[PDB]
């Protein structure tokens, strides 16, 4: 791929923000099971009907399927079959995870997880 | 090389390139958790009875 | 990391390839010459004879 | 995958099962493995060392033992073509063990034998041999491995 | 030697040579030929001896 360039032009190495996950001070809990599925660092997973990681998908189903209620936060990326390390207990900025669609506001990222380990609020 | 007639200009030769590998280590964990039950049971070595 | 992932370069791997010389160990005479071409005269003598 | 990126050509098959091989086609076959290794090492360097599994050792001796040590045989003090001295009888231990020297005359063309058995657990806890046994490695220094430890 | 004209070689004549009342058969001192049985398979020039 060598070829050098000749024009001028305007040379950035891009930008670096941190990524901010922890926002508080519950106790970290880490689990890893199969993924079912695709998975990006510190997207929100659900476990699909076979009790592989899949990431979380409000409104699937009729009843809702299983892969309706997030179950915990990937700690790492992974394709299907592989194992992911994922977290289960912890306090994480709402911004720093990813989100499924429509899964949009503070206040519905929260009502995701009121009845866990997990919970997800602000940075101040 | 290539044999050319003594008239003509000669062939030109073509150079060709590096390559290069990285490599990222990986990372090991392992713990142990010490609980009583598992401190509490005799260790061989100790005597029968009164351990 | 963030902009750009840090690394070590530990040293270059150089493989020159060659061809080292063999055959020319029986063509150890070097003659440079102008002229057009290159002439040999060969000789059989018989001095076997009674 | 830490795909280190050795050459596809390097993973090599043959059967020493097969019907009609030999002790100099086993030979011949870990010399292939020698050339392609000479032809693309960077240092070119010619591999001296062959560590063996156990199966593919045991393939070995029950095919070639008899060429081997026989009469005409690479090992014959009284034919002045090699100096081979790869032992008749050897310990079995679960372990790595060296069976001597498969050279020939001046020097030239030895590979040193190694047999590995050693085992080790694997992840789910079962044994496992950490040489692969059906299979011969040779490797040298020249691989010049490098012990990485990253940031803690 | 070329690789498959010694090759060949080998084949046909290798049991032979380096056989019993062989050329190689130090028991018989008809000869002093050395010809090595093993050699490094390098792309190059090998020596095989007398």
């Amino acid at each position: 791929t060598s070829l050098p360039n000749y024009l001028a032009g305007n040379g950035d190495l891009g930008s670096w923000e941190p990524t901010q996950i922890f926002a508080g001070e519950a106790d970290i809990v880490t689990e890893g099971g199969a993924a079912g599925a695709d998975i990006e660092i510190y997207q929100v997973i659900a476990k699909n009907a076979a009790g592989a990681m899949v990431p979380h998908d409000p409104t699937a189903t009729e009843v809702p399927a299983p892969q309706s209620v997030a179950i915990g936060i990937a700690a790492q990326p992974a394709k299907s079959g592989q194992n992911v390390p994922y977290y289960i207990g912890g306090v994480f900025n709402h911004a720093a995870l990813g989100w499924h669609a429509s899964l949009d506001t503070l206040a519905k990222r929260q009502a995701v997880f009121d009845r866990t380990n997990i919970h997800i609020g602000n940075l101040y | 090389a290539p044999f050319v007639a003594p008239n003509v200009q000669g062939r030109v030769i073509k150079e060709s390139g590096y390559n290069t590998k990285t490599f990222k280590p990986a990372y090991v964990k392992p713990k142990h958790v010490i609980d009583p039950n598992m401190i509490i049971p005799r260790q061989p070595g100790e005597a029968l009875g009164t351990g | 990391a963030g902009l750009y992932t840090t690394y070590q370069l530990l040293e270059v791997q150089r493989k020159l390839k060659t061809l080292p010389a063999f055959f020319l160990q029986w063509f150890p005479r070097q003659i440079n010459f102008q002229e057009d071409m290159i002439a040999f005269d060969k000789v059989i003598q018989d001095v076997t004879r009674v | 995958r830490v795909d280190f990126g050795r050459d596809a050509a390097l993973t090599m098959t043959t059967d020493w099962t097969a019907a009609g091989v030999t002790l100099m086609d086993m030979i011949a076959d870990l010399r292939d493995g020698q050339r392609l290794v000479s032809d693309k090492s960077m240092s070119g360097t010619v591999i001296r060392d062959y560590i063996f599994g156990g199966d593919a050792w045991d393939q070995f001796v029950k095919v070639g033992g008899k060429e081997l040590w026989g009469k005409d045989g690479l090992m014959d003090s009284t034919i002045r073509g090699s100096e081979t001295n790869v032992t008749r009888l050897w310990d079995d231990v679960e372990g790595v063990q060296y069976m001597g020297e498969l050279v020939g005359a001046n020097g030239a063309g030895r590979m040193r034998i190694w047999v590995n058995t050693q085992k080790y657990r694997d992840q789910n806890d079962q044994e496992q041999f950490l040489m692969k046994q059906k299979a011969v490695m040779g490797i040298s220094s020249a691989i010049e491995g490098v012990r990485c430890f990253g940031a803690i």
